[PDB]
């Protein structure tokens, strides 16, 4: 409810506005997000992280049905992709040496 | 204040843009020393 | 022009015409008869290379089997067709639209019906099967348009071998239903002609 | 009126200008890629597949960029400034880009099969004009991927208008070397078909086209 | 924006003759196919004749790069030039009319 | 000319029938799903058959869906304007082709296949381009292997 | 509630779309062509739902 512009009232620019914003808020919480997923990667657990990717990529998607939405989708949700590779990593055959018992 | 630690981003801020254009890491140009080794890293 | 020498007569009681003065009129005419017979010249001369389709591997040792229609004979030229008879339907509605119409459903006809001598015996050189196909494609023509045309069609029904036999009439008269077939798909393409 | 639209002319020339070289150092920053390619390897990886993604990111937004340039203005400045920009560009990244490190026979067909694709890019850009950068370096390169000496006296006795055949000879050299430089290990090499390749430095190398010295 | 200030911008770095002078020869048809790559080779490889691609480079692709935004307002204002040099350069009805 | 929805789109259109100005506005409508098809092409040659497939999904599809949509809007607005759609249709169709050969330019049929089964999807709305990929193959046989 | 809304519409409605659909074609998936063919009814979200 941005970008529901009979454009524009600014005019700055036309119809270049809330790509700065999403832009910069992507920028800022991008950081805290970072800490967020990564300390708070083991608070991101291989229970509802597939969850969180679900309710995360499915919002990285529909978006404006996209408008400059890269470094905190791709970046971001990569990462995230990272943290189940490192925590379904340890999670295997390490988690199955009984097996190896 | 532009030290070998706290020279760009600090010298970018909001209005250390009083600070010079290419004078920014160099903000201790009006000093006697400048900016401590290379100075003027910025502009190029 | 005609109401401009009407109302031309108004002091002016010359008589009003003379209309030899529509010699004039009869330079339109042969205006006119360059006009129509320019553009329906070009149509026909792209629907010449209407031969290029039917005469290469059409009714040649022809299977055909039974692809209702498979008539690019009939498509491309009806496609085409629709073309001309879409860019120009609005500004020059009931204009040769309509006259060029019926002159394509005659040339369409007569350079059409001029194929099937050359494979007169009637399965050429595969066409026991595609009999019916050069049937359907036959009565693919049967869109909107006059009599007389549809009688030289019907009289391109008889052209071949047999294609004098009744049992090619009622045996079609059986193989309408793949008609039909085509009468769906394509339906909405060629739905413009109606 | 005369200064004035002549100036305006100047600034037509200024910025078809900044957008010819928009596009190409677009390409010749994407050709970076290549720096680093993670060690485009030694005799071999096998396999070798594909494809260095930074180079299909720049048949992308090469693509989507003469989409929206495609769009807005009008076509013969597009045409032209894509057009001599963007084959020539290829051509010279392909030299330059020749100066990289010891060389795989596998990813000669790898880089080959970038370059090849690369070539369906710009092509795809245009190839009805002459696109024979594609044919340039694809013999160029492939001709660095080719180790016949007998063949690096053969060809460019023939084609490869090769300015650089300096480094461009050097780097072929550096490639029969550079399967040679690594065939064994400690050594990695005796440098014995490099005493042929120090011969055929004077002698497939240094017959530089009467001016015989490379 | 140059006033460099802080920027390498190796776009306007390459806004140098003869390579720029050139490049207006190379903009005079453009070039009618004399796309020399004496030319495009030289100048568009002198300035970055400084890695040089290289290998193992200190060059390019996202080192100061015009971004999307300026490519837009740079496409823009060129098709208003072109858009303004038919109807405002037809009009000069010899001589002072 | 601006909206990606359809709602707008639907709704402005038969607007702009009800102001009566129907060959324009179905002349704009096909405008907008042209240059709608047009910017869906813009998401991606990553390799060949895949690429094929996508394009032929995009650009038949919304030709169908375009078609519900004109007998949808243009009730009972007659053959002409019907046979306007006819031009844009093949006009598109022509446009496949141009992509297609705009990479023969370096194929396996499978590519084919997607493109003549979607082409039958166009004939679930009944219109026949089959005949076209036909002299499409005939003039293009090298690669078609 | 707008933003629920729209992840109820894409995350309740698209998805069982797409991977509904595709059942015709694997993978190439959640893209460009569902964006192409869904495009269903309940596609009308945009207009007033949050505006």
């Amino acid at each position: 409810d941005i970008n529901l512009n009979k454009a524009t009232e600014f005019i700055l620019v036309d119809n270049n506005y809330n790509s700065t914003n999403e832009f910069w808020d992507g920028l800022m919480d991008r950081l805290s997000p970072y800490l967020s997923y990564f300390i708070d990667e083991k608070l991101k657990t291989e229970e509802d992280m597939i969850k969180l990717k679900d309710f995360l990529c499915i919002y990285v998607a529909i978006l404006e049905n996209f408008k400059l939405n890269i470094e905190p989708l791709y970046k971001i949700l990569v990462s995230i992709f990272e943290k189940f590779c490192s925590v379904s990593l340890r999670a295997f055959d390490d988690e199955f040496q009984i097996l190896l018992n | 204040t532009v030290q070998p630690e706290l020279l760009e981003s600090l010298t970018k801020e909001g209005h250390l843009a009083d600070i010079g254009r290419d004078i920014i890491q160099s903000y201790i140009s009006n000093r006697e020393d400048f900016n401590h080794d290379n100075f003027i890293n910025s502009v190029k | 022009a005609f109401p401009n020498i009407l109302q031309y007569f108004d002091d002016a009681f010359e008589w009003n015409l003379a209309s030899k003065n529509l010699e004039l009129f009869s330079l339109l005419s042969k205006m006119e008869s360059s006009i129509f017979g320019n553009y329906l010249s070009d149509l026909k001369i792209n629907l010449r290379d209407t031969l290029e389709e039917k005469f290469h591997e059409i009714n040649w040792p022809m299977y055909t089997s039974n692809s209702f229609r498979v008539g690019d004979y009939i498509i491309e030229a009806l496609m085409i067709l629709i073309v001309v008879h879409s860019e120009c339907f609005r500004i020059g509605p009931q204009l040769i639209h309509k006259i060029l119409i019926e002159t394509q459903i005659f040339i369409a006809r007569y350079l059409f019906e001029a194929f099937k001598p050359y494979v007169g015996n009637l399965s050429n050189d595969g066409s026991l099967q595609i009999i019916v196909d050069l049937e359907f494609f036959q009565k693919v023509m049967g869109p909107l348009l006059e009599k007389d045309t549809e009688a030289t069609l019907r009289a391109c029904l008889q052209n071949c071998f047999q294609n004098d036999t009744n049992r090619l009439q009622k045996c079609i008269n059986e193989i309408n239903p793949i008609v039909s077939a085509n009468l769906k798909r394509t339906a909405i393409q060629f739905a413009a002609f109606s | 009126k005369f200064d004035e639209t002549i100036d305006g002319f100047k600034t037509l020339k200024f910025k078809l200008i900044t957008i010819l070289r928009f596009n190409i150092r677009a390409l010749c920053i994407y050709d970076i890629g290549s720096f680093f390619q993670n060690t485009k390897i030694w005799n071999m990886d096998v396999g070798s597949i594909e494809l260095d993604q930074n180079i299909a990111s720049l048949i992308s937004e090469l693509r989507r960029t003469e989409s929206k340039l495609k769009q807005q203005l009008p076509e013969k400045e597009k045409n032209s400034i894509f057009i001599g920009l963007d084959i020539v560009n290829n051509y010279a990244l392909i030299k330059g880009a020749k100066s990289i490190k010891v060389l795989n026979h596998n990813g000669i067909k790898k880089m080959l099969r970038n370059v090849n694709v690369l070539q369906h890019a710009y092509r795809n850009l245009s190839s009805e004009p002459s696109k024979i950068n594609m044919n340039v370096t694809m013999n160029f390169y492939s001709l660095c991927g080719s180790s016949e000496a007998e063949l690096f006296e053969y060809i460019k006795d023939n084609e490869l208008p090769h300015c650089s055949v300096e480094d461009l000879k050097t780097i072929l050299r550096l490639q029969f070397s550079e399967e040679m430089h690594r065939q064994l290990k400690r050594k990695e090499q005796s440098k014995e078909g490099a005493r042929t390749k120090i011969g055929k430095l004077k002698s497939k190398l240094n017959a530089v086209h009467t001016a015989n010295e490379k | 924006g140059t006033s460099d200030r802080h920027l390498t911008r190796k776009i306007i770095t390459a806004w140098l003759q003869n390579g720029i002078l050139m490049d207006q020869e190379q903009k005079i048809l453009n070039g009618d196919e004399t796309l020399f790559h004496e030319e495009s080779i030289e100048l568009f490889k002198e300035i970055p004749h400084f890695y040089q691609a290289g290998k193992g480079l200190s060059k390019s692709d996202l080192f100061n790069n015009l971004t999307l935004d300026t490519i837009l307002q740079f496409s823009a204002s060129v098709l208003w030039i072109l858009n303004w040099l038919p109807g405002l350069k037809k009009a000069i009805n010899i001589d002072e009319v | 000319l601006s909206s990606n929805e359809i709602v707008h789109l639907k709704s402005g259109t038969e607007n702009m029938i009800k102001l009566g100005l129907p060959e324009q506005a179905l002349d704009l409508f096909l405008q907008n799903r042209s240059n709608f098809i047009q910017d869906l092409i813009l998401q991606i040659v990553d390799n060949p058959t895949n690429y094929l497939t996508q394009l032929a999904v995009i650009r038949f599809q919304t030709i169908k869906k375009t078609v519900e949509d004109f007998q949808d809007i243009f009730k009972e607005l007659g053959a002409k304007i019907s046979s306007i759609l006819v031009d844009w249709c093949s006009d598109e169709v022509d446009n496949h082709f141009k992509l297609i050969d705009k990479q023969l330019l370096n194929l396996s049929p499978g590519s084919i296949k997607s493109s003549r089964k979607q082409i039958d999807g166009l004939k679930a709305v009944g219109l026949d381009f089959v005949y076209k990929l036909d002299e499409f193959i005939k003039k293009n046989s090298d690669k078609i292997r | 509630v707008g933003q629920e809304f729209v992840a109820i519409y894409e995350n309740e409605l698209l998805p069982q779309w797409l991977e509904t659909r595709s059942k015709m074609k694997l993978t190439n998936f959640k893209f460009n062509s569902p964006i192409e063919i869904s495009m269903r009814d309940e596609s009308f979200l945009a207009k007033l739902n949050l505006g």
